[PDB]
């Protein structure tokens, strides 16, 4: 196996101090595809010059992350103490094609300093740390977050200048606040500044040598360093693991002043990745030299479909994340908005299912609910709808009545009544887009505002936040054409709002300042 | 008052194995590491094993590995020592003692006398 | 391990008298004494460098830093005959020093 | 077995990183993105390449 070292010779480990309501803070640092945020380049080949529509793995639009807060540890002043750490060992997740990172979103800006919420300072760019596999479970001492075996960890050391990747099996060590000892809460690893960040001399191993304090490396089948440049520009970082290994993705090296991610490495794991976390990390400086650290975010990545719209240089300068709203959807059927009117038919809105109904000779009330949208059975005929109470249409005695179509219409139930079918109703929609002022109203149709509301649970598309801006503050207006919102009644007379709505009516869009 | 209550000797030939044991008691055993030593006359004492009795863990000086055997039965409040293989150089008092780790080795027991 | 040095081999002093051990590691603070008086186990006098262990007189006063510890007993009785040793909980193997014989 | 490293120019075999075809190189000016190695067009064929010469060859079939 790989010889990674000599194990630590402590007889016990740092405590560690979790105090999660310190790191309780709100500052979402969401992806904008608009920039193309969170992309990953696509691999195998290049593209310059064109707008394309592709299905792969991507964050998806307003993703804000999941918000990792590492910070200094305890001081006296003069010494360090403890460490101060976010309960994130136990935070696993699931891995699934992988998942991409925001590092240094806060960075040069000025915030607290965590562990003193009073205190604040520059905040710097630090690299997160993972540990990663297969499969997971509890600790000797019922602690969450084990895993088991060859265990992936991704330890950024150095003070954020080298990352060590590594394969080992992490064999706990008993001493006090170790792993498999007296007073264990979580491991942490951590690094020590006033030593190990020396100008010049970084102590390349500082973060390694804190790990190992609780775990011993064995077996290992590799440990690879990456080097790290020391600056505080904003980074996209991620991981996915297909069939050849696990892949390590940064813009550091390709797009380090945009963003687009690209694979750098490609570690040896073919086991798959099922579960990861994050491991808490703290800092073990003193209350002068106590800093601020940006919060890293995740977000996960999964097959979405994308516009994505690549220049001259080939990097990614804006995406649409089609799915995200029903004029997105459009886009990017139709590349983009100013294609023609922007008025069209969009995605309609499902039905949203209730619980079902089952009838069959051969826990309560599913006899029969009316009704709405219900799942059902009834001996051994299916579908999804809503029942009526109706009169019977033949055959008597012969239960399922069907239409010209062969679509079920009716069904004679064993408490004597007949129900009319009518499967589920849904809501059709259209959208009046105005290229000029980026503005849109919208409607319903046949639906009629007596169902209309400014929010809705059908559901059409993931958001309806850019009809909201302005419909938040309306009802629903009813016309002969449908009912719609963002409408504003101003009982005008025009000739043609180049959005006509059919019959005599018109959305007319409004005046440029 | 802490006591740690140790087993008397034995003789044994080379070859031979020894269990040793050290019962405890005026403190929860489960929240305390045991130590296990070995001393000569004339000699400083040698750390062996310790075990942590809460979870089990344990930790080893190499020279015993392969040979010595730590561990604990929490439902008595016993530490135990387990030797195989023993040598003529085995011959030796071999101790409990409460601490271990970072712990100052507060309480120990009186001792028990192997000759191999 | 640490390997511990430890000077005087010996020392006589009288009842009443102050008798200072010391000790010196190889490298380098949780440096703990211990006194194993003739037919006992070592029992713990003083733990991280200078504090006073579970139930041990005042008489027992330690220091040091670094590689370098010391005992002071004050005043020593004919009842403190013993072999005084300094060990080392910091890293493990746990170790102690070849230990200096007071009377 | 030489010179097989390029050849311009007319119409020649070729096999690039596993990309196979025929056609002319020409030497031009490199459209990204930059270290991907193969530029494809919007029918999806190959534009040019970047070699191992430095240089980046654009594809004429
Ligand atoms: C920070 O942490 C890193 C962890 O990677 C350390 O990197 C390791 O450093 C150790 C030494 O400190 C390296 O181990 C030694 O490697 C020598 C040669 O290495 C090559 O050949 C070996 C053959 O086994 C390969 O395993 C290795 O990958 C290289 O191809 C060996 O000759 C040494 O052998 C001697 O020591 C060992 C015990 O360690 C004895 O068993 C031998 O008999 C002999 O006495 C030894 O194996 C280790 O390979 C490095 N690991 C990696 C992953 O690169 C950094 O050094 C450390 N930095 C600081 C500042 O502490
Ligand atoms: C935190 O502050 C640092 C320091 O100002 C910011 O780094 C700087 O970011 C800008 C914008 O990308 C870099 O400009 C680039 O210069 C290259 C030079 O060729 C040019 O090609 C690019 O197009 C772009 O103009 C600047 O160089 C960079 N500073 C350093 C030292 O590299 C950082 O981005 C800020 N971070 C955050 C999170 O706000
Ligand atoms: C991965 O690790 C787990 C636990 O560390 C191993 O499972 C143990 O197998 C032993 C075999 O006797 C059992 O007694 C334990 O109870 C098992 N523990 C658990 C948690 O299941 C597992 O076999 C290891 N797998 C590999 C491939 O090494
Ligand atoms: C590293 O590999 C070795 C074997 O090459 C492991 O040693 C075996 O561990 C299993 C665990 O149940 C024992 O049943 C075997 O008897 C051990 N074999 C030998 C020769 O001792 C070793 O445990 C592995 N390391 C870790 C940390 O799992
Ligand atoms: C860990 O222990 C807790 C104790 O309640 C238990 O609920 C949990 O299911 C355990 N987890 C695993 C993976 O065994
Ligand atoms: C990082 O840079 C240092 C500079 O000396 C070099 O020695 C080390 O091997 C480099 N490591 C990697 C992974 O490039
Ligand atoms: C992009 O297309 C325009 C169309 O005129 C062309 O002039 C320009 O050179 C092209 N750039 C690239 C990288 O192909
Ligand atoms: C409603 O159920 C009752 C049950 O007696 C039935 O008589 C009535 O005709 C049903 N409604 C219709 C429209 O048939
Ligand atoms: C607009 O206001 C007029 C006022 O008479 C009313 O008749 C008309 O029905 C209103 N239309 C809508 C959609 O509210
Ligand atoms: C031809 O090759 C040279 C090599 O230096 C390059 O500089 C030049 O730009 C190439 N021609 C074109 C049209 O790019």
């Amino acid at each position: 196996y790989v010889d990674v070292g000599p194990d630590s010779v402590k007889s016990a480990c740092i405590e560690v101090d979790i105090q999660q309501t310190f790191f309780d803070k709100t500052w979402p640092r969401p992806i904008d595809v608009s920039k193309a945020d969170g992309i990953i380049y696509p691999q195998g080949r290049t593209y310059s010059n064109i707008t394309i529509t592709y299905q792969g793995l991507f964050p998806y639009q307003g993703d804000h992350g999941d918000m990792y807060v590492y910070s200094a540890g305890h001081a006296t002043g003069t010494t360090p103490q403890k460490l101060f750490v976010a309960n994130y060992s136990q935070d696993v997740k699931q891995f699934a094609n992988g998942f991409v990172v925001r590092i240094g979103a806060a960075a040069n800006s000025t915030g607290t300093v965590i562990i003193s919420p009073s205190t604040s300072a520059t905040i710097r760019k630090i690299y997160p740390a993972f540990m990663l596999g297969s499969s997971v479970g509890n600790f000797s001492d019922g602690k969450m977050g084990r895993f088991f075996n060859h265990t992936l960890v991704l330890l950024p050391d150095g003070c954020g200048t080298l990352l060590r990747a590594f394969y080992c099996i992490l064999e706990p060590r008993s001493g006090n606040h170790c792993p498999a000892g007296n007073s264990y809460t979580s491991f942490a690893t951590y690094h020590t500044p006033a030593t190990d960040c020396s100008d010049g001399n970084y102590n390349r191993n500082a973060s390694l040598n804190s790990f190992k304090e609780y775990f011993n490396l064995r077996n290992c089948t590799f440990m690879y360093t990456y080097n790290i440049t020391e600056d505080e520009i904003l980074e996209w970082f991620g991981i996915t693991q297909t069939a050849q290994g696990v892949h390590l993705f940064s813009s550091r090296y390709v797009d380090l002043y945009g963003g687009n991610m690209f694979q750098f490495a490609t570690l040896p794991v073919y086991d798959t990745i099922k579960y990861y976390s994050i491991i808490p990390h703290s800092i073990r400086s003193i209350q002068s030299d106590r800093k601020a650290w940006a919060a890293f975010y995740v977000y996960k990545l999964q097959p979405l479909t994308f516009l994505l719209d690549f220049s001259v240089d080939g990097y990614i300068r804006r995406a649409i994340d089609c799915g995200f709203n029903d004029l997105s959807q459009l886009h990017c059927s139709y590349e983009s908005f100013d294609v023609e009117s922007g008025v069209y038919s969009v995605s309609s809105f499902e039905a949203k299912p209730s619980g079902s109904v089952v009838e069959q000779a051969e826990d309560t009330k599913i006899a029969s609910q009316l009704g709405n949208c219900v799942e059902y059975s009834l001996y051994g005929v299916s579908g999804r709808g809503v029942f009526q109470n109706c009169t019977a249409v033949g055959v008597r005695q012969q239960r399922f009545v069907y239409d010209a179509y062969q679509n079920l219409v009716g069904y004679y139930s064993d408490d004597g009544n007949y129900y009319c079918l009518r499967a589920c109703v849904s809501v059709p929609v259209s959208v009046i887009y105005d290229k000029e002022t980026k503005t849109h109203a919208t409607l319903f149709g046949s639906v009629a505002c007596e169902h209309i509301s400014s929010t809705m649970s059908q559901y059409s598309r993931s958001t309806r936040s850019m009809l909201k801006r302005r419909d938040s503050t309306y009802g629903p207006l009813q016309t002969p054409v449908g009912c719609v919102l963002g409408l504003v009644n101003s009982s005008l007379f025009v000739e043609d709002c180049k959005l006509p709505l059919g019959q005599s009516l018109c959305a007319l869009p409004d005046t440029p300042s | 008052q802490v006591q740690l209550q140790q087993s008397g000797g034995e003789l044994v030939k080379p070859g031979a194995s020894v269990k040793l044991s050290c019962k405890t008691s005026g403190f929860t055993f489960s929240s305390s590491y045991i130590s296990w030593l070995k001393q000569k006359p004339g000699q400083s004492l040698e750390w062996i094993a310790w075990i942590y009795a809460g979870t089990g863990g344990t930790e080893y000086n190499q020279k015993f590995t392969g040979k010595a055997q730590v561990t604990v039965d929490t439902s008595s409040s016993t530490a135990y020592m387990q030797f195989s293989s023993l040598t003529t150089e085995d011959s030796a008092i071999y101790y409990c003692a409460r601490g271990g780790s970072s712990f100052a080795m507060d309480y120990w027991g009186q001792g028990t006398s192997v000759t191999v | 391990q640490l390997v511990l040095t430890q000077s005087p081999a010996s020392l006589a002093v009288s009842l009443g008298q102050r008798a200072t051990i010391s000790c010196r590691a190889s490298e380098s603070s949780f440096m703990n004494w211990f006194q194993q008086k003739p037919g006992q186990p070592p029992k713990l006098l003083i733990h991280t460098a200078s504090n006073q262990g579970s139930g041990v007189p005042a008489r027992f006063s330690g220091s040091g830093s670094g590689t370098d510890f010391s005992l002071n007993i004050h005043p020593v009785e004919d009842d403190d005959t013993a072999m005084y040793f300094c060990q080392q909980s910091e890293e493990v193997p746990l170790t102690f020093g070849a230990g200096t014989k007071l009377e």
